[PDB]
């Protein structure tokens, strides 16, 4: 149990943590670019 | 006279409520069930009593020149429309009972292709006797009730099926509701106790109120007119009365079911 | 393509008669949660999940929950349309019992289990009048209020029950119903019963409190009560 | 002792390696875009049929036909533009948590408090529906199931483990264990080389499909994750929750970029779900509402209001034309 | 991350006391019914004594009915429990245990192991 989730942990730390500011616009800009794509926003 | 501005204010008092009732069935989940096509079917006889049952009365108590077929279709259809509401009165009380006393086969019992069929016993049998004098009993002009419906039809098979029979089967049955209530309530005393009688005496009471004034003034009518007959006025208060149920009927059933308070 | 509109509809009319059908057998009929403990006497009563039972010309649909796992926040959800939990407790097992008393605080405060009345079966009533009457095991130890609680005189023994016996009886009810009279609603009521695997006669014991939750459930509808 | 200690550590690097990574806040860049405003869908059916309590529903590939799983034992296919039944099938257990579409449109899957996601087929050459493949391996309820394809098909479970199945073999293939306490819902990705799954551990799980372990845990809750769904790209997801607020956690990012919450609302979330765009963050509420959310500065849209009980379920089209939300009352509304 | 840290606890003389003391973190401390509960060497969990939101409808098992008292403190979030006159049988691993959802009156905590909204206990042990 204790070394399972030592190795989990272990394995979770080495990831690639990107920044807020980049992943924020990366995900608002998707919207942006979708929000004409005929969505439940303006309704057909 | 008093009685046509009385009865249109009626008319106008049962539409407001009954609607208002049908609207909030259709609305909300909960409400809408076999429970409510029960009050619905009371609510729908309110609204063709509102319509129908209002300006066709108020022809009556005129007394215009017209044919006695055409006279007498009038005064018996403004029976049977008004009577439709009696039997669906009492639908309800037998609806509430068999819930009661027989609780879990109720939903097995009484289902809603029944409640239907029990809607329509119910409308096809107030059509039926109330067009019972069109075909016999009917000594059949200047158009008055008193005349082209025989008062004998009124006192020994009007009054006692279609008044007097529900009337002593809702007394008898909601007494054994409350009985039900008693039961239940002390086990669960004298305040809820005395709530639930007085809320079963408003049910009943007010039934009793609207109809037997004018059908004590037919038996008086009929088996002694020694005494002058009761003033237009006094015969206007007994017929605006009678179609007063039609107004409360949305109040007695629909106002104290919880889930209809929430609608409206 | 007129015709194909046309075809799925009148084969809709079937899957709603098959449906209409379906809920004419499933109205009728009524679901029970019957749960418990480890060694509790729930097996006794009904190891299966499902019990249909024809009593009185009415089906039952009892329910175990026995496969699944002790966290019981989740799946418990699942019983709100249930008419009545049958609630069975080992009235012998003083330490697991207090288990007992908090499991049912936790069924009876729920939001969702709310509306549900619940059948409670204190089972092993006579394995229970075994150890009151040996005193080996105080119940003061367990429950403090005990030394300080005398008979109820509404209370109804059967004929050769002990006094002992009898303040053991209706104590137990006393914490598990002070839990029942703490809601402040009257949307449930508890059912308090007192129950062995000999003794045969608990499905009437539930048709006659159904009977009364049923029956409430109605007059509460019609503000009577 | 010092197995104990290493873990208590390894869980403190972790969340101030994403501490550095958090230079700005989602809801503090997103202020300067307008937002979607008075949005008001109304329902344009009602699906009633379902006798007891729906709890569970999916959408198809198609955009049309959508399965729900109600407890009284039916497992209704339905179809959205024409409000008709396709398919009414009786399950083996009347209680059932979950249910889905397969992609191609040919498999339909069930399970609850059975602990078997019960595969049904559609498109039999007999004529009636049939089981496909009974997936009894679960030591508890079954809470979700996704196909990944036909051949395969991912669940959760009551069990405190995921699980991915292999339907033609007729057993697990990969296990996914991980998780403190039951697992509630999961959700594929676009891709679906991966999947997340929320649990009632208060942690939700990014699993990889191929591999068989869990990339990153993520953590932003307080009581038990409900339900779960994916971002339209596939970088970040929604987790609705017991503690009456969503959160979304990016993948990239590797923590809560934005918690979605209103201090009026005092109860939990029931299922989430994003439009085509990733705009309306749609979550099903428990009192009986369902709260349009704005994905991008977190603010209250608008509101569904229409159910008796509570929104058990809430799905959104492929296409992103139509949303339905399952409910407790057992009337399916779809709004668009 | 949602942990719970058992700060005090230890051994102690038959008839003594001991103030547990529970460090709460990473929730509203305030918005959850908290609760202790105890495992004794070679016995399955059992629920010792609970404390509401506002922290008024306190109640407690039969067995540390008087003896023990709980408390919280919302502000700073972390529970407490004064145990005095201690008996041989109270010795267990006292886990601080908070309630799974919010804004209510029930908990189906005691759960075999598996239970996240739980901390990782102090050995209360007495002996003579
Ligand atoms: C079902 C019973 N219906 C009636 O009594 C209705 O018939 C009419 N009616 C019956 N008898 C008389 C009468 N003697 N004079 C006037 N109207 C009457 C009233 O308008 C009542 O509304």
């Amino acid at each position: 149990q204790a070394r399972k989730l030592v190795e989990q942990l272990k394995m979770e730390a080495n990831i690639d943590r990107i920044k807020v500011s980049k992943a924020a616009a990366d995900l608002m800009a998707y919207c942006e670019a979708h929000a004409k794509e005929d969505p439940l926003l303006t309704p057909v | 006279a008093v009685y046509i501005t009385v009865e249109l204010a009626i008319a106008v008092l049962a539409i407001l409520g009954n609607v208002l009732v049908c609207w909030a069935v259709w609305l909300n989940s909960n409400l809408q069930n076999v429970t409510n096509y029960f009050v619905v079917s009371l609510a729908a006889a309110d609204i063709a009593v509102g319509v129908l049952a209002i300006p066709f009365a108020i022809t009556i108590s005129t007394g215009f020149c017209a044919a006695c077929h055409g006279c007498l279709f009038i005064a018996c259809f403004v029976l049977v429309l008004t009577q439709s509401s009696i039997f669906s009165l009492l639908a309800i009380a037998i609806d509430r009972y068999i819930a009661i006393r027989i609780p879990l086969r109720y939903n097995g019992l009484v289902t809603g292709t029944r409640a239907k069929g029990i809607i329509a016993i119910c409308w096809v049998l107030s059509f039926a006797i109330g067009l019972t004098p069109m075909l016999g009993w009917n000594n059949c002009v200047a158009c008055l009730f008193e005349d082209v419906v025989p008062m004998n039809y009124m006192v020994y098979f009007n009054f006692f099926a279609c008044v007097l029979v529900p009337l002593l089967l809702m007394l008898g049955v909601y007494l054994r509701i409350f009985l039900a209530a008693r039961r239940q309530l002390k086990q669960m005393t004298l305040q809820k106790e005395v709530h639930a009688a007085k809320s079963l005496a408003i049910i009943v009471g007010l039934f009793a109120l609207c109809w037997l004034p004018l059908h004590i003034i037919n038996c008086f009518t009929f088996f002694c007119p020694d005494c002058s007959h009761a003033p237009l006025w006094l015969m206007y208060l007994a017929i605006v009365l009678s179609h007063t149920n039609s107004v409360v009927n949305p109040f007695i059933y629909a106002y104290r079911i919880r889930e209809f308070r929430q609608t409206f | 393509q007129r015709n194909e509109e046309k075809a799925q509809r009148e084969a809709n009319k079937k899957i709603e008669k098959q449906l209409q059908k379906d809920k004419q057998v499933y109205r009728a009929t009524h679901r029970l949660l019957l749960l418990g403990a480890d060694n509790s006497g729930k097996s006794t009563i009904v190891g299966i999940f499902e019990t249909k039972f024809q009593v009185d010309k009415v089906n039952f649909h009892m329910f175990d929950v026995g496969g699944q796992r002790d966290e019981r926040r989740k799946w418990i959800q699942c019983f709100n349309d249930v008419t009545a939990i049958i609630f069975v407790v080992d009235s012998s097992d003083y330490n697991r019992l207090q288990e007992a008393l908090n499991l049912f605080k936790s069924i009876w405060n729920n939001r969702w289990l709310r509306t549900i009345s619940v059948i409670l079966f204190l089972n092993k009533q006579d394995l229970l009048a075994e150890k009151v009457l040996a005193g080996k095991s105080k119940i003061e130890d367990y429950f403090p209020e005990f030394a300080r609680y005398t008979t109820p005189e509404d209370a109804t023994p059967e004929p050769g029950e002990d006094p002992r016996v009898t303040r053991a009886k209706y104590f137990i009810r006393d914490e598990f119903l002070r839990i029942s009279t703490a809601s402040g609603d009257g949307r449930h009521y508890c059912y308090p019963h007192f129950t062995c695997a000999v003794d045969t006669e608990n499905a009437r014991r539930i048709f006659n409190d159904c009977r009364d939750i049923i029956q409430r459930m109605h007059l509460r509808q019609y503000e009577l009560l | 002792d010092q197995l104990r200690q290493e873990a208590e550590q390894l869980k403190n690097q972790i969340r101030d390696a994403r501490k550095a990574c958090a230079d700005a806040t989602l809801s503090q860049i997103t202020n300067n875009i307008d937002p979607v405003g008075r949005i008001q869908m109304r329902t344009r059916r009602t699906l009633r049929g379902h006798l007891a309590k729906i709890y569970a529903m999916h959408w198809g590939t198609d955009s049309r036909l959508l399965v729900s799983a109600s407890q009284d034992g039916k497992l209704i296919i339905w179809d959205s533009y024409t409000t008709n039944k396709v398919h009414a099938i009786p399950l083996r257990s009347s209680w059932v948590m979950t249910c889905a579409y397969a992609p191609s449109g040919n498999y339909v899957a069930c399970g609850g408090l059975d602990n078997i996601c019960s595969i049904y087929n559609l498109k039999t050459r007999e004529g009636n529906v049939r089981v496909s493949r009974e997936l009894a391996g679960h030591t508890g309820y079954l809470s979700c199931c996704r196909f990944l394809d036909d051949n395969q098909i991912v669940t959760s479970s009551g069990d405190t483990t995921c699980a991915l199945w292999d339907i033609e073999t007729g057993q697990q293939t990969t296990t996914f264990t991980g998780h403190t306490g039951d697992v509630m819902s999961l959700s594929l990705a676009p891709d679906t080389r991966l999947f997340v799954s929320g649990a009632c551990d208060a942690s939700a799980k990014l699993w990889d499909v191929r591999e068989g372990m869990c990339r990153q845990t993520f953590t932003g809750h307080e009581s038990d994750i409900n339900a779960i769904c994916f971002f339209p790209n596939g970088n970040a997801f929604a987790t609705g929750s017991d503690d009456a607020t969503c959160r979304l956690f990016d993948l990239r990012a590797d923590q809560e970029l934005m918690t979605y919450s209103h201090d009026n609302i005092i109860c939990g979330i029931t299922s989430v779900s994003f439009s085509k765009s990733g705009r309306l963050l749609l979550a099903g509420y428990d009192d009986f509402n369902c709260n349009v959310w704005d994905a991008l500065k977190a603010d209250r849209a608008g509101v569904l209001a229409g159910h008796d009980n509570r929104v058990s379920c809430l799905g959104v089209t492929d296409d992103g034309m139509a949303v339905a939300t399952g409910s407790w009352d057992s009337f399916l509304k779809i709004w668009n | 991350q949602v942990q719970l840290q058992e700060s005090g606890g230890g051994l102690v003389q038959p008839g003594g006391s001991l103030r547990l003391s529970c460090a709460a973190s990473g929730f509203t401390f305030s918005n959850y019914k908290m609760n202790w509960v105890r495992q004794a060497p070679g016995k399955g969990l059992e629920w010792v004594s609970d404390i509401s939101q506002s922290g008024a409808s306190i109640s407690y098992t039969g067995s540390v009915k008087g003896r023990f008292t709980i408390s919280r403190d919302n502000a700073k979030n972390t529970l407490y429990l004064q145990m005095n006159s201690l008996k041989p049988e109270d010795t267990a691993v006292y886990y601080c245990a908070r309630c799974p959802a919010p804004f209510t009156r029930d908990c189906f905590d005691v759960t075999s192991t598996t239970y996240a909204y739980r901390g990782q206990g102090t050995q209360v042990t007495v002996s003579s």
